[PDB]
């Protein structure tokens, strides 16, 4: 390996995805359960060969990323004010805003809507493990347009998955810490 | 694997090799008992057969008898006692004349040889037939075991009578 | 509601009664259940023995049930 | 530590000092065999250890739930009763061990019918082999625990002395 | 071979490009349903009615509350709350419409199997055109799309101001402003 020179390799983690170095002690890229069972629970279709987990964690820790950027981006603004400009959306942190506002319905609103985009690109993961050519992460959402020229394609790639990562590791301590760099304990 | 199969082999059979007509605990449990234990004359079956017999029986006489005693009564104790004993004579009374009217032999397991060499043509059912060859199977050892069997029963009820009221006494 | 998604009817998703009768063999019971099936789905008898016992057992219980725990107003 | 039914999972052919691998198959024999009725007493002692501490019908109630201190309150002639129960019982088996094709822990004879054994059977032995092991460890634990402390299995967690 | 609506999918089998508004937003493959008498034929004819009763829902919300009720009917701008004053004192208009709509309802779901069976009626298809509007071609494919497009807006508007008007108690503008 690349990392962890005292372990060969898990297995399956030969180079194929981006932003592989070969890190995985527990060798958790090699369960033969497919995880797309846990969204469709049967074979359902004929045609269905299969999604080896390798591609599921990587369609996981690619959503886990984007999220915790989100995340991260939102908890250090509702730090700092920047408050939505309409009422009802005061002062209150971050370790009390998400209760208050579960309370006033509208968190309730955006889990149906985070549920339907959720189902949406899930539904394309299924295809993925059907034997669509789209590969884990790859929703084609480039509207600006700077995704072409495949070398910036590739560096943004493994980019997005490092950032995925530092955030996610950034967003457990700060929702540990209940931030300190900018707000206390 | 299936543990239900044709006994011995043999698919006409009315009956089944189970894991309780063949089980090796079966087979044990029966060759120890009194009936099919190797190496007793007719007579020590019938003895072991009586004591035990006796002892087991004059225990529902004593406790339910019509002289019953909720504390130790010599009297229930007599009462269960001579039941049990009378009960063990009519045993034996059914015993002696079974035996009478079921075989003639004197000697088993050679008339069977006798016959089977030496031709059996005669009224048969001695000579010929002759239905199991064990020692039990002949009018000399049903008498002995008959015997035996009044005898044990005798022994046995009055020790178990013993028993019983040591049991009532001291404890 | 939930006891009623159980046997597989015309999707991939459900039990077929074939394959869980069928699996259901054993030391003591040779073959098992294999051939249950075929005998419940042609012979409209056996299913009515089945019916019939268990709906005069049921019949039985709601007698037990109704005294033991009276259902209905100033009954 | 041989073709012999009991190899599970997660060590196979347990035989770390080599107690197996010196022995003919006599001792091996005479070692399944303790294996199997130590497996099964400690089986029926952990299920009469939990249900006498929770469930005491006999004897009028009384016989205090805790095992070890009933074990001194039976009448000692109930006792003696047991004791010439499990006597008689492997005096049975004493008798069985010399019948013909006999196995070592195998007191239902099962060798009158099972020859070319499968895989369902040797897993069904190793399933009773394991429980019996998992009961050996149970109530050793049980025993120990009740003499170190004083109370017993359901009333030691309970109250939370773990 | 990728749906247009959503590029990270397959196009969905069922839907080529024939029915109005097909962008290949079937994420769920709902268009390959052919059991307990539902296929795309039925789908596409519970949307259109849908489409029709949204829009017919929504107009009728927006004009009793911007431009009032008729003459003799009840106010209040709460038009989830405003039925419950017509049926306290009108009960029998209430009853001959649900007759009506019910008689009418048999008729759709007896045309809609008949023309499931032997095909000669588009899903949706009553040939209610009485003013002549869509009888040209070239012209009937736009005046399709319109419809559909504003059905499944008018839907989406109609199920809002329903679920604002049971909760809030009050008026669709009034929850604007
Ligand atoms: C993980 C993402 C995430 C989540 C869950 C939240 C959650 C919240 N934010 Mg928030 N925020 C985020 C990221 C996030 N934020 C980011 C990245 C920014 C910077 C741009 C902000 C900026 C921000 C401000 C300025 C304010 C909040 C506020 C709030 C709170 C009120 C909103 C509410 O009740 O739910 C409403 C429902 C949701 C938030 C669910 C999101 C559903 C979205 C809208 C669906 C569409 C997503 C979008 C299209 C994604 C595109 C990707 C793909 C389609 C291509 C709530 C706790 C307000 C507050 O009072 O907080 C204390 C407030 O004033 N946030
Ligand atoms: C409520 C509607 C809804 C629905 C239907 C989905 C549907 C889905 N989400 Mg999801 N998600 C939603 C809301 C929803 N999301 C919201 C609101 C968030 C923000 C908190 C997320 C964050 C999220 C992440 C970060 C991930 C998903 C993933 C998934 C997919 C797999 C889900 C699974 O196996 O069971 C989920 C069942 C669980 C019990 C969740 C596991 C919880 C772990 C074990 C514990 C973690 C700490 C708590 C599926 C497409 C995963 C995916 O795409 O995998 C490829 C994935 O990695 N979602
Ligand atoms: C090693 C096994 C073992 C031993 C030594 C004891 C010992 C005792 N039990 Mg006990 N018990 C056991 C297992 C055992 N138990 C199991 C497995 C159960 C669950 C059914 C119970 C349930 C139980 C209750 C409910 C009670 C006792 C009680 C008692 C005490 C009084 C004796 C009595 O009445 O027994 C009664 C025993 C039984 C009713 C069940 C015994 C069934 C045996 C173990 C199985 C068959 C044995 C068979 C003859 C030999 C195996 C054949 C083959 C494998 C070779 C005494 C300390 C009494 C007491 O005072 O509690 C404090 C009491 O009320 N036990
Ligand atoms: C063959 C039948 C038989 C008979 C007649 C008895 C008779 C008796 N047993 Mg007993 N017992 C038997 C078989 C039998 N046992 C077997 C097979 C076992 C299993 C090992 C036991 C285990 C047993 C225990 C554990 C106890 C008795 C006790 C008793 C006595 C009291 C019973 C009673 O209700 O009071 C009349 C009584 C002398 C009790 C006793 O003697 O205490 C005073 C007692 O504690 N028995
Ligand atoms: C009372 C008489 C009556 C009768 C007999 C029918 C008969 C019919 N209607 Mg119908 N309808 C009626 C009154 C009636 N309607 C009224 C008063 C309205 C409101 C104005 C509607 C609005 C309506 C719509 C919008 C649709 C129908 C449809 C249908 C057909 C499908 C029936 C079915 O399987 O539903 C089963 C019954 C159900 C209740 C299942 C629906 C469950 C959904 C999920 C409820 C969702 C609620 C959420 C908030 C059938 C011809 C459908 C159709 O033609 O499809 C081709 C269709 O899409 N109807
Ligand atoms: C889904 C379609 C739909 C439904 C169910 C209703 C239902 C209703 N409308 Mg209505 N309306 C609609 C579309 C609809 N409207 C449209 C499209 C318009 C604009 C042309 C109107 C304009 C309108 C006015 C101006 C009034 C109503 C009124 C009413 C109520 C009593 C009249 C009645 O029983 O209707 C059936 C009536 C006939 C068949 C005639 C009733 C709750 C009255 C009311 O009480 O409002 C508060 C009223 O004054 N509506
Ligand atoms: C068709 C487009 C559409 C439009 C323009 C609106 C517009 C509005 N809705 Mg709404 N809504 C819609 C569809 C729509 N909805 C749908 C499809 C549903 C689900 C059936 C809802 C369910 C809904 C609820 C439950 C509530 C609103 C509320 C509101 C108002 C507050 C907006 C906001 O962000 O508050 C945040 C606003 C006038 C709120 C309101 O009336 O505020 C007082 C409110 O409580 N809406
Ligand atoms: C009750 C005994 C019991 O049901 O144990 C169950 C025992 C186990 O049999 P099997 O393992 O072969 O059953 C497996 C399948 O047939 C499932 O039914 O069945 C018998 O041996 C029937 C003998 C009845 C003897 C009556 C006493
Ligand atoms: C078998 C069948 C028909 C058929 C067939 C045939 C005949 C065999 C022919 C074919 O061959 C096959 C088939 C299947 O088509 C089935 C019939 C259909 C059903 C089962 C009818 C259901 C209709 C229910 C509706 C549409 C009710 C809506 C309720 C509303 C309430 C309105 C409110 O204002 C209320 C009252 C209170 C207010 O506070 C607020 C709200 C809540 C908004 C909105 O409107
Ligand atoms: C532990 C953890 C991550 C641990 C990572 C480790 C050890 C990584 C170690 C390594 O990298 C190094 C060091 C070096 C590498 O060479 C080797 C490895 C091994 C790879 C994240 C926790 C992450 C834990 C998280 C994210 C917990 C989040 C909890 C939240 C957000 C709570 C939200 C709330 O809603 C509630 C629940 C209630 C509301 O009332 C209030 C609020 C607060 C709003
Ligand atoms: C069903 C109906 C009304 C039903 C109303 C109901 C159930 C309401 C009931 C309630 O309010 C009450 C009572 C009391 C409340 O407490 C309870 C409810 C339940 C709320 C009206 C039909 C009304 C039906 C009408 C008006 C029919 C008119 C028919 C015409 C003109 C026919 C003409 C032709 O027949 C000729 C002449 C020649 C033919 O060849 C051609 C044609 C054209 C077909």
């Amino acid at each position: 390996s690349k990392a962890v020179p005292f372990l060969e390799a898990p297995k399956a983690l030969d180079g194929s995805l981006p932003a592989d170095v070969g890190f995985d002690p527990l060798g958790l890229s090699d369960i033969g359960f497919d995880f797309t069972y846990l969204m469709v629970p049967t074979k359902w279709d004929e045609s269905r060969t299969g999604l080896s987990a390798l591609k599921w964690f990587r369609e996981a820790e690619i959503k886990h990323g984007r999220f915790a950027m989100l995340a991260v981006l939102g908890w250090v603004a509702v730090d700092m004010g920047l408050r939505l400009p309409v009422a009802k959306y005061a002062g209150y942190n971050a370790v009390q805003a998400h209760d208050v506002f579960v309370k006033s319905g509208d968190m309730t609103v955006g889990l149906l809507a985070i549920g339907f985009l959720e189902v949406v690109m899930g539904a394309a993961i299924y295809e993925m493990s059907k034997g669509s050519d789209r590969a884990a992460g790859e929703f084609s959402f480039d509207p600006l347009g700077l995704g072409k020229d495949p070398s910036k394609y590739a560096r943004y790639q493994v980019s997005e998955i490092k950032n995925g990562r530092l955030a996610m590791l950034a967003f457990g301590g700060i929702a540990t810490q209940a931030v300190l760099t900018n707000s206390g304990f | 694997v299936s543990f239900i199969k044709p006994y011995r082999q043999d698919p006409f059979v009315g009956h089944l090799a189970t894991p309780i007509t063949t089980s090796a605990f079966t087979r044990a449990y029966l060759k120890v008992l009194p009936a099919y234990r190797p190496g007793l004359t007719p007579l020590s079956r019938g003895a072991e057969i009586g004591f035990t017999h006796g002892y087991f029986l004059i225990g529902p006489f004593y406790t339910y008898g019509p002289l019953r005693s909720v504390e130790f009564s010599l009297t229930s104790l007599a009462a269960g006692l001579l039941a049990a004993i009378t009960l063990l004579l009519i045993l034996t009374v059914g015993l002696s004349i079974y035996g009478q009217v079921t075989y003639d032999v004197y000697d088993n397991a050679l008339i069977v040889k006798l016959v089977r060499q030496m031709v059996g043509s005669e009224r048969t059912q001695d000579l010929p037939q002759i239905k199991g060859t064990s020692e039990l199977d002949t009018v000399l050892g049903w008498q002995k075991f008959s015997e035996g069997f009044f005898s044990g029963g005798l022994i046995g009820s009055i020790v178990a009578a013993v028993g019983i009221a040591l049991y009532s006494t001291y404890l | 509601i939930v006891a009623g998604h159980m046997y597989k009817t015309n999707w991939f998703l459900g039990h077929s009664i074939k394959t869980i009768l069928e699996a259901h063999k054993g030391p003591f019971t040779g073959e098992g259940h294999k051939g249950l099936y075929e005998v419940l789905t042609t012979s409209w008898h056996a299913q009515l023995a089945i019916n019939l016992a268990l709906f005069g057992s049921l019949s039985i219980i709601v007698a037990h049930h109704m005294y033991a725990m009276p259902p209905y107003p100033y009954i | 530590l041989d073709g012999m039914i009991g190899s599970s999972a997660p060590f196979k052919n347990f035989d770390p000092l080599g107690f197996a691998a010196k022995a003919d198959q006599k001792t091996l024999n005479k070692y399944r065999e303790s294996e199997l009725k130590h497996g099964r007493v400690a089986m029926l002692a952990v299920l009469g250890w939990i249900v006498q501490e929770f469930w005491h019908p006999l004897y009028d109630g009384k016989l205090s739930s805790n095992p070890l201190k009933a074990l001194t309150e039976v009448p000692l002639i109930g006792w003696a009763q047991i004791f010439v129960a499990i006597n008689v019982i492997e005096y049975l088996q004493n008798k069985i061990k010399e019948l013909p094709g006999y196995r070592p822990g195998d007191y239902l004879g099962t060798w009158e019918w099972v020859e070319q054994s499968d895989e369902g059977w040797d897993s069904y032995q190793t399933k009773e082999l394991n429980n019996g092991r998992l009961a050996m460890v149970a109530i050793a634990g049980l025993i120990v625990q009740d003499l170190i402390t004083g109370q017993a299995a359901l009333e030691q967690i309970t109250a939370g002395n773990t | 071979e990728r749906s247009k609506s959503l590029p990270f999918l397959m196009k969905p089998k069922n839907l080529d490009g024939s029915m109005a508004g097909d962008v290949g937003f079937d994420p769920l493959g709902l268009s390959e349903i052919n059991d307990v008498g539902v296929d795309l034929y039925w789908l596409r004819e519970a949307e259109l009615k849908h489409c029709r009763l949204g829009m017919m829902a929504a107009a009728g919300i927006l004009f009793v509350e911007i431009l009032g009720p008729a003459p003799g009917f009840p106010a209040g701008k709460s038009q989830m709350d405003v039925f419950w004053k017509v049926y306290a004192e009108k009960p029998s208009l209430i009853g001959a419409s649900l007759a009506a709509i019910a008689i009418l309802e048999v008729i759709s779901g007896v045309a809609t199997t008949q023309g499931r069976q032997n095909g000669d009626r588009a899903p949706g298809d009553y040939n209610f055109d009485p003013l002549g509007f869509g009888k040209d071609p070239a012209k009937f494919k736009d005046l399709q799309l319109k419809e559909v497009k504003n059905g499944r807006l008018a839907m989406i508007a109609a199920a809002g101001m329903i679920l604002q008007g049971v909760s809030t108690h009050q008026g669709a503008l009034e929850n604007l402003s």
